[PDB]
């Protein structure tokens, strides 16, 4: 009786200290942000904006196939998707891999960002030839700008239809099928770890936002 | 055995004509999507064009967009490319991948390793 | 809060009714 | 490539009496798993 | 290349021995009939999802692995979380029990195995040592003894190793795409492993090579399972279906499929006698089909997310199955 | 009120009546004998003669017009209209409630009857369905998260209240649906249970208000906040929510038994514990109206941009939001009959708040309707 009652009285007590651990992890696991950084086809980064945790994790060491080890980033708050614009043939790639993340059977409840890098260097590759956007993209040669929407200022217009087609691009390919709490929020910029972090926790304040507002069935 | 034979190719003088066929034996061919993958000499592998199980959202890659057209026939277990208007920086090999997802429109299938469900692929080249 | 002053309309008229049946009785004997 | 080359020369076994053998082998040893037939919950340590 | 006459000759060899199958020997075995499975207990208390677990072989202790960083074993008889360690790399894909109980293996996304020593001297728990020279992730690790540890990786390579030292003590190699599951025959001297390729292959531990290989399926192959008597396995792979191939044959010899499952088998598991075979799929469920006539009898759908990882006591009196939702659930 | 006023003011003047009967000589000497049925106060009048009896003002339905006098006549012996009871009570009848006032009578009842079987009806709708929701929610796996837990704990508030309400329709019922017709007055121990009960559903009446507001507070932190909630809060929110009623509503008991100690404590004379009883509901639906204008600005906002389109699903949310936070009330209290019409609509929106709150965030939701799908496929 008190034989076994002595050894249970034990594991009762490591149970209610390791469950006071658990429970006193759980306020700290559930108030931090988890990405996710990839590109176009070091490892976790710990960042703070507004006193909110960002646990940015950046893939990398792996191989190049990722139809196995993405399905584990599907609780990810939001999934951080940087392209280069520049290019060979690279933006198509980008746009395969985005239409495949999107339409995943897993990944279809996880928000994606969009980062359209290398800003400035599709200003010169649209002139220099090697990589023409018009070429690869005959359809942009008859497309214009798409709205009176405001482009930065000190730009040709020209580069800014290219960008704003790469963009409306994207969010064609994220709107096709929409069926979940996934969205799309494109963003242009030119350096990453530059005011960028602004933007994506401004971002992912909206992704809980509508996270909580679709649990309340509001939306 | 998922294996995928392919036919056609060669050399055609440009602004001709050709047809390249893919046999899959080994899996229920109307269960998964189909796509074509070329290799530019020195370059990597570019997805070219996909087609659904039996042929809804039929896409292309914008540089081969209005010339290359692509069907399946599901009883013939076949899959058909017809090219048209060739170029000669259309000069590649090209491979027939039917990437892994039965009854699902998401796959990754561009990949330069050993992709396991993509075929050898055949020789296209332009000549002047 | 509506329903604390219909449930008191209520009380109040239930008790000017009983008043009816007191008087009622002691006029009639 | 050379594991298909010493794959070729391994002993050749018949399906009929492997799957005879696995048959038998299953009503064997069928008595001792607790798990087809139910088992009581007197020596059942899960209730 | 001259293979193409090898590939003649082995697939006659596989046609020449494909006659008499157990699908038409086991017509006259009686079915099992219906199985009723009623989860005992709920394991709560994992705060992300639970990505894999392992069965101690004292049949009470079990090991389970989230993606929260932590990695719990629980007794199951008291339901009492015995240990919660910490660890250092939130993504985690596998978690094996030692045979002996002393340590605990955990392989994640960071392509590190780390060892974790339970009842050391101290009473508080740490790393033993941190096996490391895998360039892709680590998919399922299993503890030959507490002195070697087999492992298998992301980058199509399989890894024999010995703790005390830490170095690759051997390389499988020859597999193509990512390899996924990981199997440790009964005598602890083959294993199965498969890969993204729809293909099993047998290996040595003592050779290094690809002593044999299977293949019979369709997509990736996401589990895999020896038979209790060593001389078969059973694979689930995102085809939908289950296919238990035999060592000797060198030949599939039944296929489990159904008409109306349209998802890929997560998880594969037989029983103490090899009878049943538990296997749990994308649907949320967990499906026993009757590994002697490959008709289902039963199903296990306490599960509201889809179960990653499905282990059996070795005395076969329990059946404990993850999920996605953080709840772990044991069946009798 | 008037039962107790009219049974004091009766004992008062019956007295009165007696000592001045005892004053009066005997009323035997060839003059009319005085009957004592405890009612008519007429003196020794002559054998036979109509004498000018007064109607006393002891009467409560006399305050407008306290005097009435009317000829009453007697036998030589003092044989008025009697015979059993009083045939017409000598001649002296006219000096009770008006024909004028006769309107609320026998009129008005038919319509608080109606509003009665409407809004008792409503009330058991709304507690069936609670209970069901209890049944389906509450016993089943969605019991730990705090949204479903405050959600399913409101529910319980619901049906508290609506028991309440019921329960204590009956007492009342029961307090005059048994005069005594010769009747002495009502028994001392169900005076008990009436307070007891009216105490017990003005708690329950402040408990629905408060928690209406704790979930108001909760969804507006939730929406507020920029993650997860790193705290639950959930006891400082189930305190806030059952102790604050516990704040009002025992001292107005309390006032009421000591200061204004009646019959029933459901009838209200003066404002001054009522307020003290109001105030919470009223800064409740005041706070709650706040936060519904505020979750209603960031919805329109997040409706703006980003969406595929829209005014549907705006209008929809609105509707499936008022009741959960509770700020229709605020509408009545800025508002073709202004008694009848408003009554109703009131009385009825609020019996079967209780029922559309069970009905949309325990039924209707995704959540739980792929639940009862799965439970209902394996069963």
């Amino acid at each position: 009786t008190e034989d076994q009652r002595n050894e249970e009285k034990a594991q009762r007590e490591a149970n209610k200290k390791i469950e006071k651990q658990l429970q006193k992890d759980k306020q700290v696991y559930r108030a931090t942000h988890r990405l996710l950084l990839l590109g176009a086809g070091i490892f976790e980064t710990k960042f703070q904006v507004d006193k909110v945790n960002f646990h940015m994790f950046d893939v990398g060491a792996q191989r190049d196939e990722r139809r196995k080890w993405i399905q584990c980033f599907n609780d990810v708050t939001a999934i951080i998707f940087v392209v280069a614009s520049s290019s060979t043939n690279r933006l198509q790639a980008a746009l395969k891999l985005f239409d495949s993340i999107w339409n995943n059977k897993w990944l279809r409840d996880t928000s994606v960002i969009l980062f359209l890098n290398k800003q400035d260097l599709l200003a010169e590759k649209v002139l220099a030839g090697k990589s023409k956007i018009e070429d690869y993209f005959p359809e942009f040669a008859r497309y214009t700008t798409p709205e009176d929407a405001t482009p930065e200022p000190g730009e040709d217009p020209r580069v800014t239809r290219a960008k704003y087609f790469i963009r409306d691009e994207f969010l064609r390919i994220s709107t096709a099928s929409g069926d979940g709490r996934h969205y799309c929020y494109p963003h242009f910029t030119c350096a990453v770890d530059t005011e960028n972090i602004r933007r994506v926790f401004n971002d992912c304040r909206d992704i809980i936002q509508r996270m909580h507002l679709r649990q309340y069935e509001l939306l | 055995q998922v294996q995928l034979q392919e036919s056609g190719g060669g050399l055609v003088q440009p602004g001709g004509s050709l047809r390249l066929s893919c046999a899959a034996s080994g899996f229920t061919f109307s269960n998964y999507k189909m796509n074509w993958v070329r290799q530019a000499p020195g370059k990597g592998l570019e997805w070219v064009s996909d087609i659904s199980q039996s042929g809804a959202s039929i896409s292309y890659t914008g540089s081969v967009k209005g010339r290359f057209t692509i069907s399946r026939d599901n009883a013939k277990n076949t899959l058909y490319l017809q090219m048209n208007s060739l170029k000669p920086e259309d000069t590649a090999v090209y491979y027939c991948a039917r990437c892994p997802a039965p009854f699902t429109r998401d796959c990754f299938d561009v990949t330069s390793t050993t992709y396991a469900y993509r075929g050898q692929g055949t020789q296209v080249t332009v000549s002047s | 809060h509506s329903q604390g002053t219909f449930t008191s309309d209520y009380s109040k008229y239930l008790d000017e009714q009983a008043a009816k049946e007191f008087i009622a009785w002691l006029m009639n004997t | 490539v050379e594991q298909l080359k010493m794959e070729a020369n391994i002993d050749r076994i018949k399906v009929s009496k492997a799957a005879a053998d696995l048959m038998a082998y299953c009503e064997a040893h069928a008595k001792e798993d607790p798990l087809l037939t139910p088992v009581p919950a007197s020596e059942n340590p899960f209730r | 290349q001259e293979a193409e006459q090898l590939k003649n000759q082995i697939r006659d060899a596989r046609k020449a021995c494909a006659d008499a199958t157990l699908s038409q020997i086991t017509n006259n075995i009686d079915p099992v009939g219906r199985i009723q499975m009623r989860t005992r207990r709920t394991l709560r208390g994992h705060l992300a999802k639970i990505y894999a677990m392992h069965w101690g072989t004292d049949s009470r202790l079990l090991v389970s692995a989230s993606q929260d960083g932590k990695l719990i074993i629980w007794d199951s008889y008291t339901t009492n979380k015995v240990h919660a360690i910490p660890l250092r790399s939130s993504w985690v894909m596998t978690c094996a029990y030692a045979p002996s109980g002393n340590y605990v293996a955990c392989g994640g996304l960071d392509n590190i195995c780390s060892i974790y020593n339970l009842k050391t001297r101290e009473g508080n728990v740490r790393v033993s040592r941190e096996l490391a020279g895998h360039t892709g992730y680590l998919s399922c690790c299993r503890f030959l003894d507490d002195n070697q540890i087999v492992t298998s990786s992301g980058d199509t390579t399989c890894a024999l190793w010995d703790i005390e030292t830490g170095q690759q003590t051997t390389t499988f190699t020859g597999h193509t795409g990512d390899v996924m599951s990981l199997s440790l025959a009964p005598d602890t001297r083959l294993f199965v492993s498969g890969a993204c390729d729809a293909s099993a292959k047998l290996w040595d531990v003592r050779e290094g090579m690809c002593r044999q290989t299977f293949t019979g399926h369709e997509s990736d192959i996401n589990a895999i399972c020896f038979f209790p008597n060593g001389n078969a396995f059973a694979t689930g792979s995102d085809d939908a279906t289950c296919r238990l191939f035999d060592l000797r044959a060198d030949q599939e010899l039944m296929t489990y499929s159904h008409d109306n499952i349209i998802c890929g088998i997560t998880s594969v598991s037989f029983s103490k006698s090899g009878r049943l075979l538990l296997a749990g799929y994308d649907d949320f469920n967990c499906n026993v089909w009757d590994a002697l006539k490959a008709d289902r009898a039963g199903v296990l759908a306490g599960h509201d997310n889809r179960v990653s990882c499905l282990g059996v006591t070795d005395d076969g009196m329990a059946v404990a199955t993850g999920s996605w939702d953080s709840f772990l659930k044991i069946w009798n | 009120q008037v039962m107790d006023f009219l049974f004091e003011k009766w004992k008062l003047y019956g007295d009165q009546c007696h000592h001045n009967l005892s004053l009066l000589p005997p009323p035997t000497e060839l003059v009319c004998n005085r009957t004592f049925d405890k009612y008519s106060c007429w003196p020794d009048t002559p054998a036979n003669t109509t004498a000018n009896i007064s109607c006393p003002w002891y009467l409560p339905w006399h305050h407008k017009v306290q005097h009435r006098f009317v000829f009453k006549r007697c036998g030589p012996d003092g044989q008025w209209v009697r015979g059993p009871r009083g045939q017409p009570w000598r001649d002296a009848s006219q000096c009770q409630m008006d024909g004028e006032e006769i309107e609320v009578q026998k009129e008005v009842a038919k319509m608080y009857s109606s509003f009665q079987v409407m809004y008792t009806v409503g009330y058991s709708l709304s507690l069936g369905a609670l209970l069901l929701a209890l049944a389906i929610l509450g016993g089943l796996s969605k019991l730990h998260c705090t949204r479903n837990a405050i959600h399913a704990n409101l529910f319980a508030s619901f049906v508290l209240k609506a028991s309440s309400v019921l329960v204590i329709d009956g007492l009342l019922r029961t307090r005059y649906s048994q005069k005594i017709g010769d009747d002495t007055w009502l028994s001392d121990g169900a005076v008990a249970g009436c307070r007891v009960a009216a105490v017990f559903m003005q708690y329950g009446i402040v408990a629905n208000y408060c928690w209406l507001l704790v979930e108001g507070l909760y969804l507006h932190n939730l929406l507020g906040l920029a993650t997860l909630p790193e705290r639950s809060f959930f006891s400082l929110y189930l305190g806030i929510g059952w102790g604050a009623p516990m704040l009002f509503v025992v001292p107005w008991a309390v006032v009421k038994c000591l200061f204004e100690n009646v019959q029933c404590w459901t009838s209200n004379d003066n404002m001054g514990f009522w307020w003290i009883l109001r105030f919470p509901v009223f800064l409740a639906i005041l706070i709650n109206f706040f936060i519904f204008v505020r979750i209603v600005q960031l919805l329109v906002a997040k409706l703006r941009a980003r969406q595929m389109h829209y005014k549907f699903r705006l209008a929809k949310s609105t509707l499936t939001l008022i009741p959960l936070l509770g700020v229709h009330e605020v509408v009545f209290a800025f508002v073709g009959t202004l008694r009848s019409a408003k009554l109703f609509f009131d009385l009825f929106l609020s019996s079967f708040q209780g029922l559309l709150v069970a009905v949309l965030y325990c039924f209707l939701n995704k959540e739980v309707q792929s639940e009862l799908r799965r439970r209902w496929h394996r069963w």
